[PDB]
């Protein structure tokens, strides 16, 4: 699939992407992958740039309102329930939400992990990195989505 | 609840204000101090203290363009047509200044002028 | 109608402050910056220290 291949490519290149830096609402106009210079990007913009590399375009800045009405996603699990046993059924490339008000999102990777940027709020200098799901499982909020390209337009 | 945004009915920006006044107090003298925290639709902010009977006012004004300005008046409540007054702040152009009825003290981005 | 900003380093109360700096508009029409040392004042006419 497209989303699984993109997640695998991001995982393979995760250690070379240290130029990318964390910010609250970093919306730079320069593509991070097409420039050796450091750049502050958040998770939403990161996903946008990652999907823009191929033929899909989506829209910018791709805020939380994107998932409501654009019809690019179909929900897998709803918000408000949180089961630890049904995490194994997930698949790579599923988007993982975080926070009580959709503050941050993530991309799921196998072996019970996820890819996201975590750091102090006021523009942290920590680069992108992968963390275990055990400590962040409290703030998962049970919302899960998935991509679909064949039928759209 | 059904994945829909709660649109506001009115999209025009509001204008707020916190007007404060009274009538009297335990000292027995009539109350005549008026103060406001007016906010305009264009983003301006104006904190002012007024004594209407004595015809005195001191305002701290912020413009939409971003101009810090504090004005004090001695004989006119309205900002327009003031004789005795003092001002100091940041004009719409990048110039720090203190001005009054006499010639002002200005601090341009380069040098010192009077 | 007196603009005044005060900063203190060793006393929360405004009264009986040793180390402090002030600047603003006094009850009389005089722009000034004053501290423990002699002040910088800008009267309606002229410049004084």
């Amino acid at each position: 699939p497209l989303s699984t291949i993109l997640a695998l490519d991001l995982n393979d290149n995760l250690k070379s992407l240290s130029n990318i830096k964390y910010m609250f609402k970093g919306a730079p106009k320069e593509n991070p992958f097409g420039t050796d210079k450091d750049v502050y990007i958040d998770t939403y913009n990161l996903l946008y740039w990652l999907y823009l590399g191929e033929d899909e375009e989506l829209a910018y800045p791709m805020n939380i309102n994107y998932f409501f009405t654009e019809g690019r996603f179909f929900t897998i699990f709803g918000k408000g329930h949180k089961y630890k046993v049904d995490v194994s059924k997930f698949i790579v490339g599923d988007i993982l939400f975080f926070g009580r008000s959709d503050t941050n999102i993530g991309i799921y990777v196998g072996d019970g992990e996820f890819i996201s940027m975590m750091g102090k709020f006021p523009k942290d200098e920590t680069p992108i990195g992968k963390y275990k799901l055990d400590d962040y499982w409290n703030e998962f909020n049970g919302r899960v989505m998935r991509f679909d390209e064949e039928v759209y337009i | 609840g059904n994945k829909t945004l709660i649109e506001p009915r009115i999209q025009k920006a509001p204008n707020m204000l916190f007007k404060h006044q009274g009538v009297f107090y335990d000292d027995g003298t009539p109350d005549n101090h008026i103060t406001t925290l007016f906010i305009s639709e264009r983003g301006d902010i104006r904190a002012s203290v007024l004594n209407t009977e004595t015809q005195k006012r001191t305002t701290q004004e912020m413009s939409s363009d971003g101009s810090y300005r504090v004005i004090k008046q001695d004989d006119d409540l309205m900002l327009d047509e003031a004789q005795v007054w003092i001002e100091y702040g940041i004009s719409e152009d990048n110039k720090f200044y203190i001005k009054n009825d006499k010639h002002k003290f200005e601090f341009t981005d380069e040098g010192i002028y009077i």
